[PDB]
């Protein structure tokens, strides 16, 4: 979560997200939403 | 790069030898060696 | 690439092992080029 060294100052998720906000439609903007929700569980949770 | 050994020849000289050259080659035979590198007789090979 | 992952990837190529050939350069006269033929080993050890 924080040692992501893709690029020395972008995020992970940031891509993500303004890819989610790049489209207009309603359906895709869910559709391009709810993975970030997913990956941050799937992250912080760990496997207990 | 196969090569196999072939033969012997001996040179008899001196210091004190008076200079010697034939008047013809000489014949050695070889067939035994080219046989067993298995190259035919009228092949070639070095 | 960038500097992360430029470094990283620099070091996992590093993790692996290889083998290196050391020349020891020194002036000619004149510019040129040379090339590296190595020699297996034959039945009769002659470099084939």
């Amino acid at each position: 979560l924080f040692s992501d060294p893709e690029r020395g100052e972008e995020s992970f998720f940031y891509r993500q997200i303004l890819l989610a906000f790049e489209q207009r439609d309603y359906c895709n903007f869910e559709v391009q939403y709810e993975v970030t929700h997913n990956a941050i569980h799937s992250w912080i949770g760990g496997t207990s | 790069s196969h090569c196999e050994f072939a033969g012997d020849i001996f040179i008899l000289g001196g210091a004190n030898e008076m200079p010697w050259e034939f008047n013809l080659p000489y014949h050695f035979d070889i067939s035994k060696a080219v046989e067993h590198l298995g190259k035919k007789l009228n092949g070639d090979y070095v | 690439w960038t500097i992360p992952q430029l470094e990283e990837v620099l070091k996992r190529q590093r993790a692996q092992d290889r083998l290196f050939a050391g020349f020891l350069l020194h002036n000619i006269g004149t510019s040129a080029d040379v090339q590296l033929f190595i020699c297996v080993a034959t039945g009769n050890g002659e470099r084939n």
